[PDB]
């Protein structure tokens, strides 16, 4: 406690330290995690003046590292005339921690989790293959409108939801510095519960694990500009960034490949490592040395 | 002030950056922190938690198999119980621990790593094991008598049933890198070669397939620099409710 | 170093500066 | 100064940003500030302020009908009166107030909500009512003893002729959020099921069919956070003289 | 009164209050809203420190959300070939607070408000498609002239009532950021009315609700640059952040759908919700409760 | 937090400052 | 309020503070 | 009114208020 | 004359400043 250290501690000088009726070395694991520290016993260690770098393996330095949570590639052509599933020049998403498991496992190393999402929306412009025929890149105004978990989304490009009269919008150009933003902390809870063992609703039909208190909200990122004759790929890259970080009940990091955006359901490789049966891959026994020095 | 001339690193995207960005909501106020326990503000206070090898390491054993390790009754001395390899950032008995998978978040690691092991026999199960952590340039001793010349502990199991092997921080540098490559001066850390001192002795009424669980924590002295994307996840292709978050 | 000129303080930079650390609570969480 | 690299967030466009823009009359004074009643610096000045709900919501009751419960002379005692849903940002009988409106303007929203309501019957209609707000994680009741268990407050009509019932804030949360869903934990607020106590009586020369109006109010204690478009109105067309706002 | 209080009120710790000849939750809703609060009656509430948000639930931050009140989609070819009623590149737009229903009914909650209009202009090309092939976007300059209500306004794109040189007139390209100005408050009036009820002149022919001291003017929008061989259609869309909000008289939200810009007329959906007859969604009855848990 | 660097006082920031309120204009209107 | 950083006093902002007027050079220029 | 952020003294503004001037040297070389 | 704005001392100027120089470390390495 009360330990405000600012680099790695210094260890001091170690003589022969064997004495009867106390040992360091033995603990209990029965306990914690043990506190036999470098000079006490097993080494004879020397004073080395530690100068080490801590602020990089802080836990905000840790966790502030602007990670991909939403690459969409949707094109943008007459997408009214015939398309049925496929999103019409917009494209609303749910804003969730879980879509790529980078930064769902940085995220996911920790219980609770109070934090800003610094949003950062890069956008890239590509020709489609349908048009097979550069002719340009055009300059791009894309609206991200933040929504509320569910409150109204809209359903078209132009479908008078993108007034933006109290649903805070970004208008954004792909000619243009990518659009940094910060979500707040809104949860209704004080910290992000990345991890949720419990349901939505009070009917016992909820989800398990989607506290909508931890769902961020809805980007509705659409072009502001009308069609083009020539369809485009906008694939939109949003990043985001946490900052501000507080973070609560540390947990093991996820060793499995990740399945579904929505819970922690767990299926590992064929084989080691990281499969269900054999996190680590397998060596050829106990006795044996992996890149052994020969 | 109204003279403004762009720099080259201007108009960028860095991941790593920490400028001040735009509010969404112009006065949004969160809700108050309550006291929620365990405040996490920097990676050390997970780092020097202990967090189970994975000895084993072997096919025949089937996922509660591989974090212990079976040490049996030998009929003769000196011989290697098992050995670790203490790559903390490649993939071995080290990665799957709160040391290893978060240092793999790291490129550059330094300090001391403990090591507890865990005597989980029964109480009238007896021995002494000498655990023997050997710095980098050689090869891994499997003979007791070329292990104890270096770092080595020896344990009897008693009342206590663990102790900690701190592996200490001898290096030519500062700091030892990831580097994919465990041949490495800077890469290879050491092994923690674990021999019988006096042999596992148990009665013929306790089992005689003894178990042992072996933990790696780290001090205070600790430190990592040069934050990668760590290997143990993956993403090959887009997961399942990912295109339903969407619709 | 900070050139938070916006009026919320959740909109700053991300403030890397809170060296305070407490271990005891996760390794010796006895006694 | 001169050095000037340009943010990832610059450029763009901000619907809540709050910078300085340019002005377009370079030394316009506005006329000056008149004392204008009823000065409105936040929300919570309208928030707190009493607003009809629509208790009754049945295809039946038209307009008129709808802000008012029609409360009769029961035969029998322990019926439940009516039941209000406190989804104060979803569609039903708090959507249609100021509090409800009001909140639709926003996802999340704490504080105690004040429900009051006043009896529209005659002087020498006579009959207590009592008003239990329900916890959320159980089913609406419909019997009183499984309702007074709850928030409950017993009304006697006399000479006041209205009632406060304060819905409490007691939430796992900080706030409630709006998220589409009624059945959520962070959103379903609970129940209020007003019942008869010892029931309604009037004479043969006044109305048997009394009324009853409820407001929905707060307190002090109520806040809103995370602005969002309210879903009440909407435009899927371009509406009157507009294009003629233009020609 | 007096009041500055900057987050919620905290409640106090409240015990069992039978008290004989004075009672809280008794109120008189003949009078106003009713004084009873948390501690005093129908709850024996507990001391709960209450430090929730208030600045964001303020009425300048409330209506401080810039919000669509100008999408105009132009065409930009030879209008002067042959047009007849079309915007010929260039649109006079009479500025008011009505053309979009989500900033609309966000400023009709209140009768009175004395705010500066930030207009920020974000405007965007599309190719029309007559063309039907992209060739690139061109970077176009805007004039979007502040013209007075009723003073003369242009009638052509090279009008020769574009030189502003009395007239605030703004120059802006699409490969830029968006074009924030800050229309002054300029009513004659100490608030924009943003109901009226009265009328605009003297004579008995004005119109409901129009009064012209609350008309901000005339954005006068014009391609600076003169005609392309292709055309472009360009959506100029003007969205308007209310700054420095006094607000005055609060109002009930509107209901029902908007009909027109010029008056408050009213019709409600075929069924409810936001019907005349029935402006909540109808339950089966008193006693049933909707979405109750099961 | 203001870089109000023109002439005129209303092309400043939105001044969401203003936490003063009095809700007994529209609450309690008596007496 | 003015961001006047060039070498010379004629590139500065314009000036609207020159609230001085007389009238009386139009309006009564008698006696 | 210099915004030579610059570490070198040369990349500074130019210094256009050197008004000291000695016109003897060209108009007066005698004596 | 910095503009290091950035909360890391490894992203400042390129500091031209070390003038303090030691010849004799390698021009006369004796006694």
């Amino acid at each position: 406690i009360e330990s405000i250290i600012k680099t790695a501690t210094d260890t001091v000088k170690s003589e022969i330290n064997a004495e009867l009726g106390v040992v360091p070395s033995l603990n209990a694991v029965e306990t914690g995690a043990s506190s036999n520290t470098e000079p006490e016993e097993a080494i004879q260690t020397r004073t080395v003046i530690n100068q080490h770098g801590v602020s990089e393996t802080l836990v905000e330095n840790f966790l502030s590292r602007a990670a991909l949570v939403s690459k969409r590639s949707f094109e943008y052509k007459n997408h009214t005339s015939s398309e049925a599933r496929t999103d019409k020049n917009f494209y609303k998403w749910t804003i969730n921690t879980k879509s790529f498991v980078q930064l769902r496992r940085k995220l996911e190393l920790f219980t609770y989790l109070r934090f800003d999402a610094e949003i950062t929306i890069l956008t890239t412009v590509a020709v489609g293959s349908n048009n097979s025929t550069y002719m340009g890149l055009p300059d791009l105004t894309l609206q991200a409108m933040f929504v509320p978990t569910g409150a109204l989304t809209p359903e078209k490009q132009d479908s008078f939801h993108w007034q933006s009269g109290s649903n805070a919008s970004v208008f954004f150009k792909v000619s243009d510095p990518p659009a940094r933003m910060t979500i707040p902390f809104m949860c209704i809870n004080s910290a992000y519960s990345v991890f949720y063992d419990g349901f939505a609703g009070f009917e016992k039909n909820g989800l398990y694990g989607i506290n909508p208190a931890d769902t961020i909200g809805n980007l509705c990122v659409r072009i502001v500009n009308e069609h083009q004759p020539i369809g485009f790929t906008v694939t939109v890259r949003v990043y985001m960034k946490p900052k501000h970080i507080k973070a609560w009940a540390p947990r093991p990091p996820r060793t499995l490949p990740y399945m579904s955006i929505a819970n922690a359901n767990y299926k590992g490789k064929e084989r080691a490592p990281n499969a269900l049966n054999a996190i680590i891959g397998n060596r050829e026994s106990v006795k044996t040395m992996p890149h052994d020095i020969v | 002030g109204v003279p403004t001339y762009l720099l080259p690193g201007s108009g960028q995207f860095l991941t790593t950056d920490d400028h001040s960005s735009a509010p969404v909501l112009p006065c949004f106020n969160p809700t108050p922190e309550m006291h929620i326990p365990g405040q996490v503000r920097n990676m050390l206070e997970v780092i020097q938690v202990e967090s189970m090898m994975e000895i084993n390491n072997t096919e025949n054993a089937v996922g509660m198999q591989r974090l212990k390790v079976d040490i049996s009754v030998l009929t003769d001395v000196d011989q290697l119980l098992f050995n670790i390899p203490l790559d903390i950032q490649l993939d071995g008995p080290l990665r799957n621990t709160l040391v290893g998978n978060i240092s793999r978040y790291y490129t550059h690691w330094s300090g001391s790593l403990e090591m507890t092991f865990m005597f989980c026999g029964s109480f009238m199960a007896t021995g002494k094991l000498i655990l023997c952590y050997t710095p980098p340039g050689g090869s891994c001793p499997t003979t007791r008598e070329t292990a104890m010349l270096g770092t080595h502990i020896v344990w009897d199991f008693g009342l206590q049933s663990s102790v900690t092997l701190v592996i200490p921080w001898i290096s030519g540098s500062h700091y030892r890198m990831f580097n994919n490559d465990a041949k490495s001066t800077n890469a290879n850390v050491g092994y923690v070669t674990c021999f019988m001192q006096t042999n596992l002795i148990v009665p013929s009424e306790s089992s005689n397939t003894c178990s042992l669980i072996g933990f790696v924590a780290a001090k205070d002295d600790f430190s990592l620099r040069l934050m990668r994307d760590s290997p143990d996840i993956g993403q090959l292709e887009h997961l399942h409710e990912a295109e339903a978050a969407y619709q | 170093n900070q050139i938070n000129f916006y009026k919320d303080s959740y909109a700053a930079s991300a403030s890397k500066q809170d060296f305070s650390q407490d271990p005891s609570k996760f390794t010796e969480p006895v006694v």
